[PDB]
């Protein structure tokens, strides 16, 4: 039994009615469960037997369907409802999950707070240097971070990492790290991080001179 | 409520035998209402049902893994186990032990344990402080050059959670992971409040409490 969920992802505003679907390659009656998985956590059962609400689950969650087509509904999307939602059949073995529908939240644009961190003394003493540019609590997720070393545009020596969407204020945070050897790091003075984002009317640059 | 917890090596070599144990606490394992289940999750396979065992010892496996699958149960110790032999890089995943109602519902999950299939040896991380630069002040911790995943970070032993952002690990060109955790605090409390990030890397049994000073 191949389980097909749709859509793969969606973004909805807080308080919106959200409906996702799950299609089985053959009739599975009502032997269908829905699970909610937040990042870094195990899935949690919400709906069993296609339409029965699990004990303790808020009433804004519901499900329906029979045979092949099933739906899952959040009547009023809450900030804490962001997750990937899965359907799971138990018609016969082996049990199988759907691919999952990622429910994200649209909120108003929010500009990042930008911080820059020079490498510590003890990190340089180990032979490596990592300059971090921090973008805190912004929306949308899209953001451009460019590194400048003595006003020279870097390319290929930086890595980015973005958090999942916050379950309270629906923002993202991003860490951009410029990684160099201690020797290459000592060859330059000014290290700069330029941030372009929808919430900033102009790109923001945070920088420091080596040693401060 | 019943709690399930996986335990076992987070790193296993190819061809070798992956062994996991689930410890059921708070409730008995000799129940006729549940199938004691293993489920794994990876980006390439999604959520995949491995198999389960009934407290009488009868098992049911996924045909995809059936050749290399062994699930046992020990009702005296309230445990059930997973043995997966002849492991492949395709077996690297998060493994969960799950309680499944006989009516058909995974209603209790363990937190899941990350198993990486690699020829390399475990390496504990080095932890470096990201001192505040100086409104609100940002500080952080750099957890770098560890293997395998994962590393967990808390601040002040879990008493400081507001404003904490722990980023996903990044793979470096050296083949090791590095991770960053940050927290935003009022610049006023820098003098009076001490900030410790607690780094735990279970695969290497590494615990580090790194104080972040101005
Ligand atoms: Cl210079
Ligand atoms: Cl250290
Ligand atoms: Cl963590």
């Amino acid at each position: 039994i191949q389980m097909t969920q749709s859509p793969s992802s969606l973004s909805a505003s807080v308080g919106d009615r959200v409906t996702i679907t799950c299609q089985a390659s053959q009739d599975i009656s009502n032997y269908l469960n829905w699970y909610q998985q937040k990042p870094g956590k195990a899935p949690k059962l919400l709906i069993y037997d296609a339409s029965n609400l699990e004990t303790g689950v808020p009433s804004r969650f519901s499900g329906s369907g029979s045979g092949t087509d099933f739906t899952f509904t959040i009547s009023s999307l809450q900030p804490e409802d962001i997750a990937t939602y899965f359907c799971q059949h138990f018609d016969h073995l082996p049990l199988a999950f759907g691919g999952g529908t990622k429910v994200e939240i649209k909120r108003t644009v929010a500009a990042p707070s930008v911080f820059i961190f020079p490498p510590s003394d003890e990190e340089l003493k180990s032979g490596t240097a990592s300059v971090q540019c921090l973008l805190n609590n912004f929306y949308p997720r899209e953001a451009k971070v460019q590194w400048k070393v003595d006003n020279a545009l870097q390319s290929g020596n930086s890595q980015e990492s973005v958090t999942e969407q916050d379950s309270k204020d629906s923002t993202y945070s991003l860490s951009s790290e410029l990684t160099l050897s201690k020797a290459d790091y000592e060859k330059h003075k000014v290290y700069a991080c330029e941030v372009t984002h929808q919430g900033l009317s102009s790109p923001v640059t945070k920088s420091f001179n080596r040693g401060e | 409520q019943v709690q399930l917890q996986e335990s076992g090596p987070g790193l296993v070599k190819p061809s070798e035998t992956l062994s996991l144990t689930c410890t059921v606490s708070g409730g008995s394992v000799s129940s006729g209402d549940y199938y004691w289940t293993w489920i794994r999750q990876s980006p390439g396979k999604g959520l995949e049902w491995i198999g389960h065992i009934y407290y009488s010892g009868n098992t049911n496996y996924n045909p995809s893994l059936k050749s290399r699958l062994t699930i046992s149960i020990d009702t005296s110790k309230t445990q059930f186990s997973l043995k997966l032999s002849s492991v492949t890089a395709a077996d690297t995943a998060i493994y969960y032990c799950v309680r499944d109602r006989v009516t058909g519902a995974f209603d209790i999950w363990g937190q899941g344990t990350m198993v990486t299939v690699s020829s390399a040896s475990t390496k504990g991380p080095s932890v470096f402080p990201r001192a505040p630069s100086s409104g609100t002040a940002a500080l952080g911790c750099l957890v770098r050059d560890y293997f395998p995943e994962p590393v967990t970070v808390s601040w002040n032993s879990g008493a400081l959670t507001s404003g904490v952002h722990t980023f996903p690990a990044v793979l470096q060109s050296s083949g090791l992971y590095s991770l960053s955790s940050v927290v935003t605090v009022p610049s006023s409390s820098l003098g009076t409040q001490t900030y410790i990030c607690n780094v735990n890397h279970k695969p290497s049994n590494t615990k580090v409490d790194k104080k972040v000073e101005p």
